[PDB]
């Protein structure tokens, strides 16, 4: 058939434009690393990032966790449940991307400003490690459900070329796009008089 | 740093200068480490002291 | 006729009682996320002023009109989301969205309110002119009932005190 990937190109695409419109811009873990990035310069400049959905922000949390760990190392002194409070919590908000749970970090270690502190960072830098990339994976799972669709609807162009064939394939032969593709399925009843025509 | 007093530290410093308040300055220029300390026992007591 | 311009007033009375009567996903997630980041919301929305797409307000102008008169049935536009990955320009554009939908509501709310208060007293003008015909005794009752401007509580209770109107009408009108 062919109606059936050209439903699963709007299927797809409205399934993702919706994810998008309802994108988890998370207030209370930018809260508090901003809270946190304000705390531990303090220890450090004595010695005793931004967009937390940035696709960049993946290497910057990357970098930032090689930031803690130069600074963990100049510090080197910590539960083993906390340390499974921190990894099984990382592994759940990876595949629960929509829920983001925080934890009011369970306290053994040093009262100092930078081991309370850190060991909050140690936690809330996995966490938008966990967020920040299962929102790549999943993101790039529906982009390449879109894009294999893309392919199929170059077969669109294959078929009899009646001449909303080639409208159909000059509308997409595009890769991803939030914007442009949605306008675009709305302009298509062209379509709609073009496949029945095609396949009645 | 740890137990309401943390450690006491003492010192013996010869001096051109006379004056006290530019004296204590120099010493703010020197023990800001204290000074950051001076806070984090500070935040950690809100009526301890 | 006055037996449907009073069936005219419970109407009128009735639905105007229900409106009052009766947004917790308006109210809450608005307040929550200001302090976060109805007269709070206006200047909330001159607030993410000082804190996108063409079609995407195109959508946003439109569903405001549209529950402005839609009252009861709410639109709820999610977000499109086209905007930049940090949680502050996305967020800072759906509260938008909820501070042009509410203040929508606010006037949606004014305008019902006060047309529900006039279409009251235009029917209060029909009803001393009620008092005006020939010479009943319960028409003297309805002016004594209806010579006050339009209230809630007042003129619900007096609604169950005009059981003397209908059979005013009845035997007025036959």
């Amino acid at each position: 058939r062919e109606t059936q990937l050209y439903n699963e190109m709007v299927l797809w695409l409205r399934y993702h434009e919706k994810l998008t419109a309802r994108r988890p811009g998370h207030l209370p873990l930018l809260t508090r690393i901003r809270q946190d990035y304000d705390k531990l310069f303090g220890f450090v400049a004595a010695r005793p990032d931004d967009a937390v959905y940035g696709d960049d922000y993946v290497p910057r949390v990357d970098v930032f966790l090689r930031g803690l760990e130069d600074l963990a190392r100049c510090l080197c002194a910590m539960r083993a449940e906390e340390v499974n409070r921190l990894m099984d919590n990382v592994r759940d908000a990876a595949e629960r991307v929509l829920v983001y749970e925080v934890l009011d970090v369970r306290d053994p270690l040093n009262e100092d400003p930078s081991v309370l502190v850190h060991n909050r960072l140690v936690y809330l830098c996995r966490l938008a490690y966990a967020i920040s990339k299962s929102w790549q994976t999943l993101s790039h799972m529906c982009l390449d459900r879109i894009n294999s669709l893309r392919r199929r609807l170059i077969l669109a162009f294959h078929d009899r070329p009646a001449f909303a064939r080639v409208y159909a394939r000059n509308a997409l032969e595009r890769p991803v796009d939030g914007t442009t593709a949605y306008n675009l399925l709305r302009r298509l009843e062209e379509d709609f008089l073009l496949f029945r025509n095609a396949l009645r | 740093n740890s137990d309401r007093q943390g450690r006491p530290s003492a010192f013996v410093v010869v001096s051109r200068i006379t004056h006290r308040h530019t004296l204590i300055n120099v010493l703010r220029y020197r023990f800001r480490v204290s000074r950051f300390h001076f806070l984090n026992n500070s935040i950690s007591g809100y009526g301890p002291s």
